């Protein structure tokens, strides 16, 4: 779990970086947890170079972490984020959506059901507008509500869909006072730019650093159980350089420089919502022959009959006095090879 | 005491700590979006 962690936060970081690109100078918001997981899901029914392409895109090297425990690396990840905690609310699980017509292996359908949080349900196809609805209600629901409208459109031959959820609501180890919440505060977007917003306003002692390095401020606030933020403020007209440092190797630093102190915080009350069409990101990143029509997921069904064809991300974000509230779904589908 | 104001665009990371993992990643450009 430890090799995990920073191999993980470092896809996380590429990734953003990806998004940074794709979509400048706007939000961002994704669950990278959520993405990796969907992807190691996929792999487990991969072969050969279309599984190694997938492991190596999410940062694994197969000398150091073999396959097998990468595996058995992320069964027990998804099981512990599960294991029930007072005063967290934290799911993560997975659905596939398989062809009443495809054949899918025992090993596959066991594999996730038990190691992997998976629920598993036989749709039709034929009727795709219904599917699609069946699709984004169980994301809505597993959610709580949350997150809507995940699949926007299916392709027509579409034969599986894959889905991870992902909630998190949990309360602020020292919750804001919502008397002191400033209802209009200015929040800069731009430099001749601001916005109106909400401003939450307490003193007391958090972790806290100014990097001497990277000009930015770090701003540690926990949840009451299992869980902290970490807010990254760069200094005026620094952030672009903030993003090209962020790695695992910063945030091992930042663990090690914190120290608790008092400060005066201001922080808004918001809510903002993303949207990822993956599809070609992921293949840049290197997962070319899941899309191919020599795919390999011999693991997966009998006749390896299936390519993935499209991948999306939607995630959304809601911080108030109380706490933080947060979901994202990944989604991955497939057609006829 | 030292004053921080999350008042221009920040990065967010949401962490958990049996795993040590990052749940959600995050830049808020503009809170009202
Ligand atoms: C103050 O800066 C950090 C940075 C990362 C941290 C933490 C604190 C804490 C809280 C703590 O340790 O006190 C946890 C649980 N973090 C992680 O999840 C984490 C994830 C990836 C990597 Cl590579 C390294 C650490
Ligand atoms: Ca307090
Ligand atoms: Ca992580
Ligand atoms: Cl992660
Ligand atoms: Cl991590
Ligand atoms: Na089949
Ligand atoms: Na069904």
């Amino acid at each position: 779990l430890y090799k995990m962690s920073s191999i993980n936060a470092d896809f996380a970081f590429n990734l953003y970086r990806r998004f940074t690109v794709e979509t400048p100078d706007k939000n961002i918001f994704f669950s990278p947890v959520s993405i990796s997981a969907a992807l190691v899901m996929l792999s487990f029914g991969a072969c050969c170079s279309t599984q190694t392409e997938i492991v190596e895109t999410l940062g694994f090297n197969l000398t150091d972490t073999p396959m097998v425990e990468i595996q058995h690396g992320f069964q027990h990840l998804i099981c512990s984020l599960n294991f029930p905690k007072k005063e967290l609310e934290l799911q993560i699980g997975n659905a596939l959506f398989i062809g009443k017509h495809l054949k899918p292996l025992a090993k596959f359908l066991n594999d996730v059901k038990t190691l992997y949080e998976t629920e598993v349900f036989s749709t039709d196809f034929s009727n795709i507008s219904a599917a699609k609805q069946e699709i984004n209600s169980h994301v809505e629901m597993q959610t709580k509500g949350k997150v809507v409208g995940l699949i926007q459109d299916l392709k027509p031959n579409t034969i599986m869909v894959l889905v991870n959820y992902i909630h998190f609501k949990a309360q602020w180890a020292n919750p804001f006072d919502p008397s002191k919440t400033e209802d209009s505060s200015s929040f800069l977007i731009d430099k001749t730019t601001t916005v109106q917003v909400p401003m939450m306003h307490q003193m007391e002692q958090y972790y806290h650093l100014v990097d001497m390095e990277l000009n930015c401020t770090v701003l540690q606030m926990d949840y009451s159980k299992n869980a902290l933020a970490l807010f990254v403020l760069p200094k005026e007209g620094q952030m672009e350089s903030v993003e090209a440092a962020m790695s695992s190797k910063t945030l091992k630093k930042w663990n090690r420089l914190l120290q608790k102190g008092w400060v005066d915080l201001f922080v808004p009350k918001f809510s903002i919502s993303a949207t990822y069409d993956l599809g070609a990101t992921l293949l840049k990143m290197g997962i070319q022959h899941a899309y191919s029509e020599n795919a390999d997921f011999s693991g997966l069904t009998e006749d390896n009959g299936l390519k993935l064809s499209n991948a999306a991300h939607k995630a959304v974000l809601h911080i108030g006095e109380k706490g933080t509230e947060a979901a994202g779904a990944m989604f991955l589908e497939a057609i006829p090879r | 005491h030292p004053i921080i104001q999350i008042d221009r665009s920040f990065m967010l990371l949401i962490l958990e700590r049996s795993t040590r993992s990052i749940l959600f990643l995050g830049k808020v450009v503009n809170p009202t979006e």
